[PDB]
């Protein structure tokens, strides 16, 4: 009766919920996490028709994120209630005040695998539901509504970019995981990623270089398998800031250093993305001159058809005009 | 493009070209994509195909199956497709005899494209097909279900009440001994399996509707299943008899058991419903049947 | 040395003992110094024991029966150990089943049978579950039907499959006298566990020894015709009855026993002998009546 009465009791908000939530680590978690999220998400949807909500939203997932990171028992619990609702109802209860508390947990490694897991499942069953229900329309008439959860995973990311740190970060390593995860709702996955990350490159203007770095590793990790929309979004991203590949360099010409590998198309690809960091540097393009003749003169015809593809786009980069 | 195809059907069996005619409708279905599902030309394009199928006859079974696919497709994004399911199944069950064997059946040919050389097992696929399809919905539908609630089962059941006629109408046909039975024994098991899953959740969570629903059931199809049964033994005897022979037999005889299993846990489950909600609910079915065998010592010879 | 030392020292306590549980808990201890799989002579000591406290009537100082639930289960466990051990299982089973319960129902008005003292109307559920249980296991040990590489061993195999029909079916009857739900529910859990083995077992047999022996395989089936059709009789009893204990069992039951009569077919079509075959109509029957 008193989380009930205070919940129904409601700047002083952030120290008022640290005191339930030590309170409710004494008492009952579960009914005072859904009546924060409930409250929030009411909050946010009489907003749909801000910077100070925003500053208290940050301020009490902080708080949140550090009461849980001292007491961890209180994530099976929440899990499992998100798991119930999940169960009760068809998407419902992923709002972006919840999402956005999911995302900044997983950070700390407290059972982030789960995390990412029930993330991957969920978005599966909302578009293979989408999927079947645009098919017919005898569906559409008995069942209107639709819980599309790409909408509320992009609109996350306009939510974020007001100065909250723990879920960028975690935001960005579910954008990273679902590239793995895809290896078709498969595809949309994969657009899913791109799409989150060319956003949150967009938005984040001082996380440019973590995620030049993260992604120029991930690129030439290993030949495994093709990574040609990787190579892709290495363009998306450094066609827009031209000046960000200048600051990050020096790593090129270590991927430079075994490109005639496993070539498979991709080489092309991957010169005529990082083009405008040659024309401008002469040392990558002195180390690359140096790749190519080290491939010209090799012996075996794998490598030299890579070797020479490559060197017809170095031919036609660079204008002979004077 | 219409002009072609409509210069093609009327002419004389002299000139036909049928290659034409199957590149002139895929072509048709390639382009039918682009209209607007809300548009007045939707409509138009629906009553074109519908009045060309139901006028003209065509012995070529490419070009039937084309068209009806044609039809299928257009169909079902726009309304329910089970009426004319049922109107195709009346009307192959006329063009063909049924196992009965004393009763007399006369005209009602709805579709002119439906006759004796094209009841052959092309028709009879592509209908179960469409079921099958009708079916896949509707277990997507139920599980959803699991005032709102008031309007879904409304939708539901009438779905499966239409449904239950077209599989009557389909059961008492006296089909070729081909893939057309094999189809047809599948598709009856997955039906009864549908109607366990409805049943499930009402012993989880007694209207009238559900009543009338296993009253027809009963009635309708639980003893057609069996005179069917009785009634393949003799047909695949009879295409035996005119032809690895164990591989084929258990082939063509594997799916009766399968069918029985489903009719008996929907019985198992319907008892359980009945008991838990003081309705007697098995006085409309009837006692089960089941099949003994023979030797026939002297014909071994 | 030791061990059989201590197993005669402790053996020879048998004759004085003073009630079921002290004998039950000397099976155990003595079960339990021997090895996992025992040995020969060990084996037929402990077989006679078991049979000795089985054969033997147990009654209280004051009078009457020892009936209870521990009783129960420690007549349970007595049966199980006594047949695991025996030299021949279906020996056993069919003069208990033969002699036992024929001179109970017979004679014996509120008592017990005069051979089986611990037998009586109120533990004869025990005995009809552990002796179906045995059966089946016992006929699930016979190796399967080799392709045709046996000549003379399908002689020995077609007798073992008849000795256990013959048993299948004199415990069959028994439904008929006792309509105790138990024993229904037992016979329904079993026989379809049953008609599965001899499914997976034996049909391969038969197809590759009709040719040479015919008079046994359908003297064969026929026996086993009779049990399927009283298993289809029981099935309908507990169908209209409508038990929800019992109705568990139907659907698996039917399944196996309609997929018997189409394994019969692929078994003539094997040899080209497909035109004798024949399908009908069985007439639905109450238990012991008709209609």
């Amino acid at each position: 009766f008193v989380v009930e009465k205070v919940l129904r009791m409601f700047q002083e908000i952030p120290p008022l919920v640290y005191q339930l939530l030590l309170l409710s680590a004494k008492g009952s978690k579960k009914t005072v996490l859904e009546g924060i999220i409930s409250f929030f998400n009411q909050l946010d949807k009489r907003q749909k028709e801000l910077d100070q909500l925003r500053h208290v939203e940050g301020t009490v997932i902080l708080h949140i994120v550090s009461a849980i990171n001292l007491d961890q028992d209180i994530g099976e619990e929440l899990i499992k209630h998100l798991k119930t609702e999940q169960q009760k109802d068809p998407g419902k209860a992923l709002c972006p005040f919840s999402v956005s508390l999911l995302l900044s947990t997983a950070v700390k490694h407290r059972l982030q695998e789960q995390i990412f897991d029930f993330l991957k499942t969920s978005i599966t069953r909302s578009c293979k539901d989408l999927q079947i229900l645009q098919a017919s329309k005898f569906l559409q008439d008995l069942c209107p509504q639709q819980y599309d959860v790409t909408a509320v995973i992009l609109e996350v990311v306009k939510n974020s970019a007001f100065g909250w740190d723990h879920v960028t970060q975690g935001l960005v390593d579910l954008g990273f995981s679902l590239m793995e995860s895809y290896e078709m709702p498969a595809q949309q996955a994969c657009k899913l990623g791109a799409s989150i990350l060319l956003e949150t490159f967009k938005v984040h203007e001082p996380i440019r270089s973590d995620i030049l770095e993260q992604v120029l590793n991930r690129v030439l990790t290993k030949a495994a398998s093709p990574v040609s929309h990787f190579i892709d979004l290495l363009s998306n991203i450094v066609v827009s800031a031209p000046l960000v590949l200048q600051n990050s360099s020096s790593r090129v010409t270590e991927t430079f250093d075994n490109l005639s590998f496993l070539p498979i198309d991709t080489v092309q690809g991957l010169l005529r993305a990082v083009q405008p960091l040659l024309k401008v540097s002469m040392s990558v393009r002195d180390s690359l001159i140096l790749v190519l003749q080290k491939a010209i003169f090799s012996r075996q015809l794998d490598a030299r058809k890579a070797a020479v593809a490559g060197f017809l786009l170095l031919l036609r980069n660079f204008k002979i005009l004077g | 493009f219409q002009r072609s195809l409509v210069n093609q059907l009327s002419s004389a069996e002299d000139d036909f070209n049928s290659k034409e005619t199957q590149l002139l409708i895929t072509i048709l279905s390639t382009l039918s994509k682009l209209l607007d599902p809300g548009s007045q030309q939707f409509l138009q394009f629906l009553t074109w195909t519908v009045k060309i199928c139901k006028e003209n006859a065509l012995e070529d079974l490419s070009c039937c199956k084309g068209l009806l696919t044609l039809l299928f497709s257009l169909h079902v994004l726009y309304k329910s497709p089970v009426s004319l399911l049922r109107e195709l199944a009346q009307d192959i069950h006329a063009c063909l005899g049924d196992i009965d064997q004393d009763v007399e059946i006369e005209s009602r040919s709805h579709f002119a494209i439906v006759n004796v050389k094209t009841a052959a097992p092309t028709v009879c696929l592509l209908v179960l097909g469409q079921a099958d399809k009708v079916l896949e919905e509707v277990d997507w539908l139920i599980k959803r279900l699991t005032n709102q609630t008031q309007a879904l089962e409304k939708g539901v059941i009438l779905q499966l009440g239409t449904l239950l006629t077209v599989f009557h109408e389909l059961v008492q046909t006296a089909l070729p001994a081909g893939s057309c039975v094999d189809s047809l024994l599948r598709s009856l098991s997955k039906t009864y399996a549908i109607l366990t899953s409805l049943i499930k959740h009402y012993i989880q969570a007694v209207p009238g509707r559900l009543e009338k629903l296993v009253k027809l059931s009963g009635s309708h199809l639980t003893p057609q299943c069996y005179s069917f049964i009785t009634y393949v033994q003799n047909i695949h005897s009879e295409s035996l008899s005119f032809a690895t022979v164990m591989a084929k037999v258990l082939r063509d005889t594997k799916p009766i058991p399968n069918l029985i299993f489903a009719i008996e846990q929907y019985e198992k489950f319907l008892i359980h419903l009945s008991k838990k909600s003081k309705v007697n609910l098995m006085q409309y079915m009837k006692l089960s049947t089941s099949r003994d065998f023979r030797i026939n010592a002297s014909m071994l010879d | 040395e030791l061990i059989s030392e201590s197993f005669q020292y402790l053996l020879n306590f048998q004759a004085s003992i003073p009630s079921f549980q002290c004998a039950f808990i000397l099976t155990q201890v003595l079960m339990a110094i021997s090895e996992k799989p025992m040995t020969g002579w060990k084996r037929e000591k402990m077989a006679s024991l078991a049979k000795q406290f089985l054969c033997q009537s147990w009654m209280k100082p004051g009078g009457d029966r020892e009936k209870g639930s521990h009783f129960n289960s420690a007549l349970h466990t007595l049966l199980c150990v006594y047949l695991e051990h025996t030299d021949n299982i279906l020996k056993a089973i069919e003069e208990i089943s033969s002699v036992g319960v024929p001179e109970l129902i017979n004679s014996a008005k509120d008592g017990c049978s005069s051979t089986y003292p611990t037998l009586s109307r109120q533990t004869f559920p025990v005995f009809f579950r552990v002796m179906m249980a045995q059966l089946e296991s016992s006929v699930k040990s016979i190796p399967a039907g080799k392709p045709s590489d046996s000549g003379e061993v399908q002689l020995e195999k077609l007798l073992k499959w008849n000795i256990a029909v013959r048993n299948f079916h004199i415990l069959i009857n028994l439904v008929k006298v006792f309509d105790s739900r138990p024993v229904l529910s037992i016979c329904l859990k079993y026989g379809r566990l049953f008609v599965e083995a001899f499914l997976k077992l034996a049909m391969p047999l038969l197809d590759h020894s009709f040719k040479k022996h015919r008079d046994d395989v359908q003297s064969l089936l026929k026996t086993l015709q009779l049990s399927t059709r009283q298993l289809h009789h029981m099935c309908g009893h507990s169908k209209i009855h409508q038990d929800l204990g019992l109705t568990n069992h139907v659907p698996l039951l039917k399944k196996s026993l309609e997929q018997f009569v189409y394994r019969v077919k692929a078994m003539l079509a094997f040899n080209h002998c497909q035109e004798a075959f024949w399908v009908g109509v069985l007439k639905n029957r109450d238990l012991q009546g008709e209609e």
